[PDB]
RNA sequence: GCGGCCCCCUGGACGAAGACUGACGCUCAGGUGCGAAAGCGUGGGGAGCAAACAGGAUUAGAUACCCUGGUAGUCCACGCCGUAAACGAUGUCGACUUGGAGGUUGUGCCCUUGAGGCGUGGCUUCCGGAGCUAACGCGUUAAGUCGACCGCCUGGGGAGUA
């Protein structure tokens, strides 16, 4: 769980970490890996597009099956994997017909538990199931967006979908941003909440941490000059000016939904 | 091995899929070791008030002796299965004849 | 005096629908035991049941509600 | 002029003032006269003479509703009720049934704080 | 609460009967106590002054009423 | 709360014969089973306090019994403290 | 301190007849545990109410009461605080000393002969007898007559402050 650093030295002074025991101490499944280059933030064109990506570890993608394809087949959770690319913590799960699969692990989740996704299973934590057999007032998580899409909405840890109504075809649901949304009710969901809950309440002491997670230093405006952004200079720190981006549109309370053909679903913007 | 009035409520209309279900209720209870000790269908009767905007709901009664664990299953059915509409099993001294 | 010691019973039993519209006035109120003069355990099991009845639908919880 | 020959009167009266709303059996409401539009200002406004003269304008409003018999709701305490069901067949009516509705809430939610003064 | 009125019936006598409905069920007490709140010190404070002034006629009302004044 | 059939083999399990149901042995081998059922709640709910105070109650008398018996005679009392399984 | 209903887990007390151990008891410095509200910490929630605050009044003045708004907070989980008029302003255990009315919860006998009367318990409320007390009052739940052990007080203010 969490626990805090004991302070022999500043950077073991501020930290608080999460210990885990679940997690499988060994090297991951092998045929679902496969190798991930980091990027920087540099496109095609070889220049930054966005700022503070670079350095830290490398790391090998999970293939994580998020699409639940198998159906009326029933599935043993083998073990907890800790993943790199993402939140929580993912379960190579393993089905009877002899098949290993990597899943995002919900919150009640140990090894040894009975998973089956279709549109049959059950209302356990754990099962796939269209979004016309789950109840109203649910939680769910891992929702698609779009039928056979693989599952957008609510995959970080902790996180989960409150399914409000159903009209007809239409399921509302409360997102986790507090925006309310109609989506299609053929589309499949996951029962439960993501696992790893205490993501948020990870600290990491000092500069080394954020520097080696893959994010690189975040420079102000009213250090920089006149030239390198619209905060620029100044005889000792004058601002004066409304705060915008480096590219002048005005930050720090400007709307910028410029979507136009996607506000069908949406019942409430967030407040 | 306690003894439960389980009195639950379905729909006006399905009563025709009230009957199997208490024989697979039955099926919830005598497979593993529970006695069921009353049957006593009230039937579609008027409402105080409508529940999901309805009167005139089915009354079944059910009364019995069972495990308690079997009837921790049997309230994830009566929370999921979407003809019954309000349920509550509430546990008495001992098993009874009469209406 | 009072019908339930009159009567007998271990328990006020709520199923008992016609002594259970009875006990309460016209306004769905339990009506008090210092005006009807129940005994205080049977007292108290009867609105313990008028309470269960009006979980059940089976009593009004006021009148005027749709 | 939509002929709806049968109707509801609500009747809200609260410590401040009497609102008289004659509507039809469905909800819909007809056009009201309150105690405190017909003149009747400040501490004129809460006297039960003001509920009579609110539904005798009220019952006045709706000569092209063709509103016959009506079924009287009240709803709140004060001066109110008694003046006003006085003066509803007083207006010339046929009340047929007469009701409280005032709103009760089963120790829901956190009443102001007690005026000192 | 409700009431009807019948065909063949004064209205006054209505009127009246509306007026004991209202004395029965409970309007006007409770809105009376619904108004502000109360703190549990005082309603616990009511409740026991109140039962302090129940016997506190009663006894004065059973036995000191028993012999005569001139 | 250590139904009456517990008790029984319980008591035919550190009784001189069926009856004797109040020798000090007994009393401290029904405190022993209640404290570990109680210990078997307790690690779940965690704040119970009125339960934790009928626990309190119970160690103190089982504590106040073996220190009796170790007073009175020592003998049976090695036998109780390696039969019951305890520390002290 | 605990207030709709239901289940799951659980402490304690009381009553009946007995059965069993045999003084295992009482009190407790220090120690430990629980301890309203307010308050603090991190994370969610946020309807109503509402410190702070703003505006309108009243007033000589009104940063108050009254009115219209309203952020912390109230709520949930996990940690902290350790205080109150934490009040029957009444330590805990045990014993003895006439009464009447009541409440709640049992149980025994006689006839359930009929909503019964007849006795024994537990907890609790009111008035009063002896006795005590500065008086007020307490009065079998004592502030009566006693015994054990603990805590505490020594003029008011300084001050439960340095």
């Amino acid at each position: 769980a969490v626990v805090k650093c004991k302070p022999t030295s500043p950077g073991r002074r501020h930290v608080v970490k999460v210990v885990n025991p679940e997690l499988h101490k060994g090297k991951p499944f092998a045929p679902l890996l496969e190798k991930n280059s980091k990027s920087g933030g540099r496109n095609n064109n070889g220049r930054i597009t966005t700022r503070h990506i670079g350095g830290g570890h490398k790391q090998a993608y999970r293939i994580v099956d998020f699409k639940r394809n198998k159906d009326g087949i029933p599935a043993v959770v083998e073990r907890l994997e800790y993943d790199p690319n993402r939140s929580a913590n993912i379960a190579l799960v393993l089905y009877k017909d002899g098949e290993r699969r990597y899943i995002l692990a919900p919150k009640g989740l140990k090894a040894g538990d009975q998973i089956q996704s279709g549109v049959d299973a059950a209302i356990k934590p754990g099962n796939t199931l269209p979004m016309r057999n789950i109840p109203v007032g649910s939680t769910v998580h891992n929702v698609e967006m779009k039928p056979g899409k693989g599952g957008q909405l609510a995959r970080s840890a902790g996180t989960y979908v409150q399914i409000v109504a159903r009209d007809g075809a239409y399921v509302t649901l409360r997102l986790r941003s507090g925006e309310m949304r109609k989506v299609e009710a053929d589309c499949r969901a996951t029962l439960g909440e993501v696992g790893n809950a205490e993501h948020m309440l990870r600290v990491l002491g000092k500069a080394g941490a954020a520097r080696w997670r893959g994010v690189r230093p975040t420079v102000r405006g009213t250090a920089m000059n006149p030239v390198d952004h619209p905060h620029g200079g100044g005889e000792g720190r004058n601002f004066g000016k409304h705060p915008v981006t480096p590219w002048g549109v005005q930050t720090k309370g400007k709307k910028t939904r410029s979507n136009k053909r996607t506000d069908k679903f949406i019942v409430r913007r967030r407040s | 091995m306690r003894h439960y009035e389980i009195v639950f409520m379905v729909h006006p209309d399905q009563s025709e899929q009230v009957p199997g279900m208490i024989e697979r209720y039955t099926a919830a209870i005598t497979g593993a070791e529970g006695k069921i000790h009353r049957l006593e269908d009230w039937g579609r009767r008027q409402l105080a008030y409508p529940i999901n905007k309805l009167h005139k709901a089915h009354y079944v009664l059910m009364n019995v002796e069972a495990p308690q664990e079997v009837i921790d299953e049997l309230e994830t059915t009566f929370r999921f299965n979407d003809a019954v509409i309000r349920s509550m099993v509430m546990r008495t001294k001992h098993a009874v004849t009469e209406a | 005096f009072c019908r339930f010691t009159a009567e007998g019973v271990q328990e006020i039993d709520y199923k008992d629908i016609a002594t259970l519209k009875n006990y309460i006035t016209e306004s769905g109120k339990i009506v008090p035991s210092r005006i009807t003069g129940t005994r205080a355990k049977y007292q108290r099991q009867l609105a313990r049941a008028i309470k269960r009845a009006r979980y059940l639908s089976l009593l009004p919880y006021t009148d005027r509600h749709q | 002029r939509k002929q709806v020959s049968d109707g509801v009167a609500h009747i809200h009266a609260s410590f401040n003032n009497t609102i008289v709303t004659i509507t039809d059996r469905q909800g819909n409401a007809l056009g009201w006269a309150t105690a405190g539009g017909s003149g009747f200002r400040g501490s004129r406004k809460s006297t039960p003479f003001a509920a009579q003269v609110a539904a005798e304008r009220c019952a006045d409003a709706v000569k092209e509703y063709g509103i016959k018999n009506l079924e009287v709701m009240v709803k709140g305490p004060g001066p109110g009720r008694e003046s006003t069901i006085r003066a509803l067949n007083a207006a010339g009516f046929r009340i047929t049934n007469i009701t409280d509705v005032t709103p009760i809430p089963h120790n829901g939610c956190r009443p102001p704080k007690k005026r000192r003064v | 609460p409700v009431i009807k009125v019948r065909e063949n019936e004064p209205f006054d006598v209505a009127l009246r009967r509306f007026k004991r409905s209202c004395e029965k069920a409970g309007v006007l007490a409770e809105v009376r106590r619904r108004e502000f709140y109360e703190k549990p010190t005082t309603e616990r404070k009511r409740a026991k002054a109140s039962a302090v002034k129940r016997h506190a006629k009663k006894l004065a009302r059973e036995n000191a009423r028993r012999t005569r004044l001139y | 709360s250590l139904s009456t059939e517990a008790t029984a083999k319980i008591v035919s399990e550190f009784g001189r014969d069926a009856n004797d149901t109040g020798s000090t042995e007994v009393q401290v081998a029904l405190l022993t089973a209640q404290i570990n059922h109680l210990q078997g709640h307790f690690a779940e709910h965690k704040k119970d306090h009125h339960s934790r105070r009928g626990l309190l109650r119970m160690v103190s008398q089982r504590r106040k019994l073996l220190d009796y018996l170790k007073r009175k005679d020592v003998a049976r009392y090695t036998q109780l403290i390696e039969r019951l399984g305890l520390r002290r």
